[PDB]
């Protein structure tokens, strides 16, 4: 119950505010692959252990064998971060007099304020969170703004493999394309045995799973699982397409930044052709529980009192008086940097051909 | 001395020369400069505004204190940063200064004065 | 000259604690407001080894 639209004398209610909150994509953290390492440095070292078995040759029993078999070699390699900080404020001037809106004549709290900003920090960090999965599964963690922190491949000292599917070629065989990704992921992962717990995920934009589906060698397939009986933060029920022990998410998630320009989460790097279609392809080994080491987050202290050398954690909320009763100053911190231990399973594959 | 003796190094400056600094949520009195190609820096180099140390002469260009150790050959710093901060603006330091030989200490020092740094009297 | 020590006796050394804000650190100072003196400065003597 409130003042009417033309009448301060008459009455009128007010039912809710409608709320316009922006699409918070969240595919890659809502599948838990990353595991969170927090640590107690601002750096931190891995070892890398290599193995080789060769098949031993049968021998007499009268003589004698062989077999020693070679050693393992180990070496190690350093790591930097990411920081990120969000500064806000909060002053009377935001609470005296305002109302919230949705009420009638309720006024806002600086419980309200604090929640509503909380959450907006909140909902920025996610969201910078959510970019950087997805750059690091690209193989090469940038920042938003550009500047490289972490070269996977050049680290690991592994070659990073591109497919060129060429949809666009009415006879080219999709099945000899998903047979090398597939051969490939197989022979270059050497965790051994442990591995895909589920399928190969390929995460792709609008075009390439455009140009995929209406293939000739392919539509008969993607016709037959339209069908009901065959989980994003923002697009339910996404596109998803099975064909040879792989899967063909899509993923049409971007966000902006400072400047405006508008951060694809789906796309290689230079192709600015929108006739190509672009995605990416990882093992799904986020079932394997405390045993995933191959795609990991690293969070380390903020650089304030009585946190030096403490484990870090994701986001650091500190409150702080403004002088004289002005107001509350907020800070936010964040000392994080995603990485995956085997770039050689990161493939990207293309709409275009080589 | 096959091993008569051996020197394993020394430990390099800690950032201890801030006594006072205008504290603001932002970065205030400290600047981030990106490091001079295959140029080290430490903790006390008076920097230019371009961000190379200052030389003989060029002493009345002076444009912040160095706070970090930046090795040139990793292109990573002390604490991980892949840059080189500095105090620019008004604050307070000890008088722990590494002035390339030739440079005047007088000029810098009335330098940073006019831009609103002051050093505080350092006992040896 | 700091406050709650106006016109007090004098002590031999002043250790404060202050904390920069926003957990920036810890400051520290110390004072002393001293001076040793002698009443009758003629009955300190100098002593040399060569001749006058």
């Amino acid at each position: 119950l409130t003042n009417s639209e033309k009448s301060r004398f008459f009455l009128a209610d007010l039912t809710g505010e409608v709320q316009s909150i922006p699409n918070t994509y969240g595919y890659i953290s809502g599948l838990g692959l990353f595991r969170s390492a927090p640590q107690t440095q601002t750096t931190f070292l891995m070892d890398l252990t290599d193995w080789d078995i060769s098949l031993l040759d049968a021998v007499d029993r009268t003589s004698r064998k062989a077999e020693t078999s070679a050693p393992e070699r180990v070496r190690q390699i350093s790591f930097p971060m990411m920081y990120f900080k969000e500064v806000e404020s909060i002053t009377p001037d935001e609470i005296q007099g305002v109302r919230q809106p949705g009420t009638a004549n309720e006024l806002t709290t600086e419980a309200v304020v604090r929640a509503k900003k909380l959450m907006k920090i909140r909902t920025k960090f996610d969201i910078t969170r959510e970019f950087l999965f997805m750059q690091a599964l690209k193989g090469k963690v940038i920042d938003a703004n550009g500047v490289l922190y972490a070269d996977l491949y050049k680290q690991f000292d592994v070659t990073k493999k591109t497919i060129y599917f060429d949809l666009d070629n009415p006879n080219s065989d999709i099945d000899a394309h998903i047979e090398d990704l597939r051969m490939h992921m197989e022979d270059e992962a050497k965790t051994g045995t442990v591995i895909n717990g589920e399928e190969i995920h390929i995460v792709v934009d609008r075009t390439f799973f455009s140009k995929l589906i209406k293939h000739p060698k392919i539509r008969d397939a993607y016709l037959a699982q339209q069908t009901p009986l065959a989980t994003d933060g923002v697009q339910a029920h996404m596109n998803r397409f099975y064909y040879g022990g792989v899967v063909f998410v899509q993923y049409n998630g971007k966000f902006k930044d400072k400047r405006g320009k508008t951060h694809t989460l789906v796309s290689i790097d230079g192709v600015s052709d929108t006739n190509v279609g672009v995605g990416h392809a990882f093992p799904n080994v986020a079932m394997l529980g405390e045993a995933n080491n191959i795609f990991e987050v690293a969070y380390a202290p903020c650089p304030k009192m009585g946190y030096a050398n403490t484990l870090g954690q994701e986001l650091y909320v500190f409150e702080y008086e403004k002088d004289r009763d002005e107001g509350i100053d907020f800070e936010a911190h964040s000392y994080m940097l995603p990485y995956c231990t085997r770039p050689q399973l990161l493939v990207d594959v293309r709409s275009d051909a080589e | 001395a096959y091993q008569g003796f051996t020197k394993l190094g020394e430990r390099e400056p800690l950032n201890d020369i801030i006594l006072w600094e205008e504290i603001t949520p932002t970065g205030h009195s400290r600047k981030e400069y990106a490091p001079v190609a295959s140029t080290e820096y430490r903790v006390g180099e008076v920097l230019k505004a371009d961000g190379s140390k200052v030389a003989a002469g060029q002493e009345a260009q002076a444009d912040s204190v160095c706070i970090v150790n930046f090795y040139a050959d990793l292109q990573l710093s002390y604490h991980g940063q892949l840059k080189v901060v500095g105090i620019y603006r008004d604050a307070e330091l000890k008088d722990l200064l590494k002035l390339e030989s030739g440079v005047d200490a007088a000029a810098v020092k009335s330098a940073l004065k006019a831009k609103g740094i002051d050093f505080v009297p350092t006992g040896l």
